[PDB]
């Protein structure tokens, strides 16, 4: 995709986009820059996630409401609307699932397998489980579980390698153990080891606080807030 | 629940 | 467009759109509903008019965004950034022409001229205006003075129709005034124009509103805090 | 200088 134009134009267009929010511009440029087939660097990466995480947002927020809509119209004493909000929504989750078979396209051809060091391969296979967990969102059918095993499968390499690799305060190791409780509690119906993962995560985060800058200090600290909240919410 | 905003860079 | 689908679903889909924040699909579900060949219903002209407004609006958030960008690049001691700024602020104008060229399209073909109540003409023409108002905020060349006459020429068209045929408080008539001022201010250089235009709008709504109800008195004075909120901006 | 909104029905 975008052939034609410079990986560097490509890049510098990316972070207009998103300064001008147009995250379908900004994703497709990224995509193209991705395409150039070198490996990215880690703001470059970032710019990747950012676009793609905010156009799948809206898609997902744009679902819920129309499943919503649908599942009232399902109910006892609901008046018949038509096939209208069944297809629309259909549409909707289609554009979905096209977005995150995108994305994980992106990641295998050939993010993951050029990706050496921890922070790249450990931060593509966060994104690998997110992507997974978006279908598991939607799906219904006779892959729901296999898709489930796809996001648990990425999420739990990705945190094999984390353990190994990252201080417990890296804000991609956070992250990543942040979303993975997500996973656990909202897809793989297992509150205990979502709220288990997030205290562990918390708790040898506060610990390793004492060996980071002022700077490295907030960066680690906001996430931390994100377990917390949830930790909040979940028990 | 909250996963990552990660919508802005 | 969208020739397969029911006008009915059409209209229904928008409306779904518009709860699922879909304002692209939104305006496609509606072109293809003006495409039917039907008048539209006051409903129906609002759903029209709230979809491209939303994508237009958009569109116009982020060519601002770029254009400023661009004109800090072309500023003295400035570092020459190569040709993406003014590549991308183009690629967002010719996208947003493009949906403007798309509803005055709408409009010709034929929406106005099978328009004969004063709300369903005035509401096509003041949409009209806006078009070309939009279509003049961006635009540089030979056309900039004939596209600025062509909102004028629309937006006088809707306010003689209504001052003959609507009551100083009709809301449609309010926020033509409204942005026929803003035309006057933004686009025209006319800004003694728009502070009159303001004023006698306000004064006249003000003196009719003992003539409405509780809910119509509700609808007026929005739009008329809105013209005071222009007004004490512009003196 | 504020427009009509217009982008809520
Ligand atoms: C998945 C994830 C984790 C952390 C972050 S971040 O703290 O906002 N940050 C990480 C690296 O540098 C910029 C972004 C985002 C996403
Ligand atoms: C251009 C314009 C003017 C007024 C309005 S509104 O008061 O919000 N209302 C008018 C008719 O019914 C619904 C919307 C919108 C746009
Ligand atoms: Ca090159
Ligand atoms: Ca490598
Ligand atoms: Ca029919
Ligand atoms: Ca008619
Ligand atoms: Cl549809
Ligand atoms: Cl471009
Ligand atoms: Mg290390
Ligand atoms: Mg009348």
């Amino acid at each position: 995709a975008m052939g034609s134009m410079e990986r560097a134009s490509l890049i510098q267009k990316a972070k207009l986009a998103e300064q001008a929010e147009r995250y379908e511009d900004m994703a497709a440029f990224m995509k193209g820059a991705v395409e150039k087939g070198e490996e990215l660097s880690c703001e470059e990466r970032n710019l990747l996630s950012v676009a793609y995480k905010n156009v799948v947002g809206g898609q997902r927020a744009a679902w819920r409401v129309l499943s919503s809509i649908e599942q009232k119209s399902n109910e006892e004493g609901s008046e018949e609307k038509g096939p209208e909000v069944r297809e629309y929504r259909e549409k909707v989750e289609t554009e979905l699932q096209g977005v995150c078979d995108t994305v994980l396209g992106l990641l295998d051809s050939h993010l993951i397998k050029e990706a050496g060091d921890a922070e790249s391969r450990v931060f593509y296979l966060k994104m690998k489980g997110d992507y997974y967990r978006y279908l598991a969102e939607v799906a219904t059918g006779d892959d729901k579980k296999r898709i489930i095993d796809s996001a648990r499968s990425a999420y739990q390499e990705a945190m094999d390698i984390s353990k190994k690799e990252m201080p417990p305060t890296n804000p991609i190791r956070l992250g990543l153990a942040l979303n993975f409780s997500v996973f656990h509690y909202e897809i793989a119906n297992s509150p205990e080891e979502a709220i288990s993962l997030a205290k562990t995560t918390f708790d040898e985060a506060m610990a390793d606080l004492h060996t980071l800058s002022e700077d490295s200090y907030k960066d680690s600290t906001l996430i931390m807030q994100l377990l917390r909240d949830n930790l909040t919410l979940w028990t | 629940a909250g996963s990552i905003p990660g919508r802005r860079s």
